[PDB]
């Protein structure tokens, strides 16, 4: 047997559903979603940390002409100088005090403790929905990871499930992503070859051991003045430490919808937004006939003091009288309420207590035992509490969450109005019809 | 890499209200507070906290 | 869980009231006043005899 329903994407809350085949007896289908995991599809575009401004020694051409070559470095910067004459410290390095000239010669890399402090760029693309499901019917329960897409269906062994598509796709991560040491940032960083002194990602590479390291930092080398050796040279400060102070809180703390975002790879998981629409096929050698099942004859609501909260806040008894000892499955047919237990032991005559939490201010729902429904009819209070560390296991509608009194009020003070027009146009249509026949 | 020790805050004094909380907070240095809503807008607020 | 009540203040006579949660039985609670005693504030201005 097939059947399709809605579960609400919210972990660890279960949703209950009757499946009612007109042969067979009813019989009860329970799915929590245990875990979840939208997870993207990411390509890494860059690597960038600390670069370490390595600085060649500088060489001296000692009466002659030095030219400025092409290297491949990273940000590699050349330049030449006329005479310098310089010390290193036997108070003389040259012969000519004129054309001495000097090559300044200085590039970046990786620096050495980048292996780890290093931020990766990545891309986003979009999101599939792994879903988790712990699904019982009857006696048997059953775990199974399936993908929340329509087409790709999840099986254990007799069950087999279709999953999705989801009402309303989102994704907690921007199209531009950093990851820097497990934290998450939505960060806008610039493409790869873009690289702009001062800010992130100045320095670029496919990896940490990547040769091909390109980087603009605008490193700039000046003329030497002091006497002694030395290259002088003026940098712009490291862009990856502008963004680490600069970083703002991660992605962890600031996901919507109490998403849990993880790294390697990356993902969101345990997150509740939306419904998963839901198509099982429920083996038939489960199901029993309600020509075995006890069918109970005459069952009777009585409902005690309830209350709309999250938590299981409301009671009520089943006073039934049926035929044979058995394993009735009860259930709660309306919207704004759910029941606590699932199959209750049914004797010949007797009661049932069972608990219920509901949403509506009045409880307005029909119950059901064995197929029998009874309408069960209360007035729950307001919660004492104002917080609860458990969340609100049924949603709130607008048709069932205004007490009787209130629709009583309102629709007597709008059936005035409309009674009234209503009259208007009768007494218009008689004094008519009086004038027409006494004309 | 390795495992550091790190300090736990006092625990926190919740009150509660009509829709809403107040966190009565005690923390002798700067400790961190990050809350979140769990809905279509995060609104999350950062704050780094000391004293009471 | 928070109940609130009104004690008349009568020592000896014990004051019952039942409390009632949503989800569950509904409990007994009896308070009585053992002892009380009202203290002034109070300061010597002086002794004499």
């Amino acid at each position: 047997f097939e059947h399709a329903t809605t579960v609400p994407n919210v972990p660890g809350i279960p949703y209950k559903a009757l499946v009612e085949r007109a042969g067979y007896a009813p019989l009860n289908l329970e799915i929590t979603v245990v875990s979840s995991e939208l997870t993207p599809s990411t390509n890494k575009e860059y690597v960038t940390c600390r670069f370490h401004t390595v600085i060649p020694s500088p060489q001296v051409k000692c009466c002659g002409s030095l030219e400025c070559k092409a290297s491949s470095k990273a940000d590699y910067t050349c330049r030449v100088f006329g005479g310098v004459y310089p010390f290193m410290w036997g108070g003389a390095q040259c012969f000519c005090d004129s054309e001495n000239t000097q090559l300044s010669e200085a590039y970046v890399e990786f620096a050495p403790d980048c292996t780890i402090d290093h931020a990766v760029a990545l891309k986003v693309h979009t999101a599939a929905l792994k879903v988790g499901l712990r699904i019982v019917y009857g006696n048997t329960t059953a775990h199974l990871d399936t993908f929340v897409n329509g087409v790709t269906p999840g099986s254990s062994r007799d069950l087999k499930v279709i999953a999705g598509p989801i009402s309303a796709a989102f994704s907690p991560f921007d199209h531009k992503v950093v990851i820097r040491k497990g934290l998450v940032y939505n960060y806008d960083f610039p493409e790869y070859g873009a690289m702009k002194p001062g800010a992130f990602g100045d320095i670029q590479a496919s990896s940490l051991d990547a040769t091909d390291i390109v980087a603009r930092t605008d490193i700039r080398l000046l003329k030497p003045s002091v006497k002694n050796i030395h290259v002088p040279y003026t940098q712009a400060v490291s862009g990856y430490e502008m963004w680490k102070n600069n970083s703002g809180r991660p992605l962890q703390e600031t996901a919507p919808f109490g998403c849990k975002i993880e790294v390697e790879p990356l993902r969101a998981s345990n997150c509740a937004y939306g419904h998963i629409p839901i198509s099982i096929d429920i083996p038939d050698a489960a199901f029993v006939r309600s020509s075995e099942s006890p069918t109970i004859l005459e069952v009777s609501c009585t409902v005690a003091d309830c209350i709309y909260s999250a938590d299981f806040g409301g009671s009520l008894t089943l006073q039934y009288k049926a035929d044979r000892e058995g394993h009735c499955p009860v259930h709660s047919h309306s919207t704004t309420a759910v029941l606590k237990e699932a199959t209750t032991h049914v004797t010949a005559v007797g009661s049932i207590t069972l608990h219920f939490s509901t949403s509506s201010p009045q409880a307005n729902f029909i119950v059901s035992l064995c197929g029998k429904k009874t309408t069960c009819n209360a007035e729950c209070k307001p919660p004492a509490d104002h917080i609860i560390g458990e969340p609100h296991k049924v949603d709130q509608e607008f048709q069932a969450a205004v007490s009787k009194t209130s629709w009583n009020w309102l629709l007597a003070l709008f059936g005035g109005a409309s009674s009234l027009i209503v009259v208007g146009l009768i007494v218009l249509v008689c004094s008519s019809m009086l004038i027409n026949t006494r004309r | 890499p390795t495992v550091c020790p790190v300090p736990l805050a006092h625990t926190p004094t919740v009150t509660k209200w009509f829709k809403g909380i107040t966190l009565h907070l005690t923390a002798t240095r700067p400790t961190l507070l990050t809350t979140r809503k769990l809905g279509l807008r995060a609104d999350a607020t950062a704050e780094w906290i000391t004293g009471t």
